[PDB]
């Protein structure tokens, strides 16, 4: 507990990269996450919207 | 560019599509500035049999 800091640090940086990894899964009111999902599901200009 | 096609084909003649037209007669690329313009001719280009 007397380190608490450096490692609220580290835990914080751990914390950015895991939410902004973790953002690749999420859909932004798109049909799918997987990008070459879209791109068999699609026409060309579906899939590119 | 001028031809005369069957009615079922002109949804072909934009960008993006595909289709025996876009595949194998007649392809725009999908950045295409300009107009598409049809008009039936069941009288001029059509006979019996």
């Amino acid at each position: 507990s007397a380190l608490g800091k450096l490692q609220d640090v580290v835990n914080q940086n751990a914390q950015a990269l895991n939410t902004l990894v973790k953002q690749l899964s999420s859909n932004f009111g798109a049909i799918s996450s997987v990008l070459n999902d879209i791109l068999s599901r699609l026409d060309k200009v579906e899939a590119e919207v | 560019d001028s031809f005369v096609i069957r009615g079922d084909e002109v949804r072909q003649i934009a960008p993006g599509q595909t289709g025996n037209i876009a595949d194998y007669n007649y392809k725009l690329p999908d950045d295409f500035t300009g107009c598409v313009i049809a008009w039936n001719s069941n009288n001029l280009d059509s006979k019996v049999g």
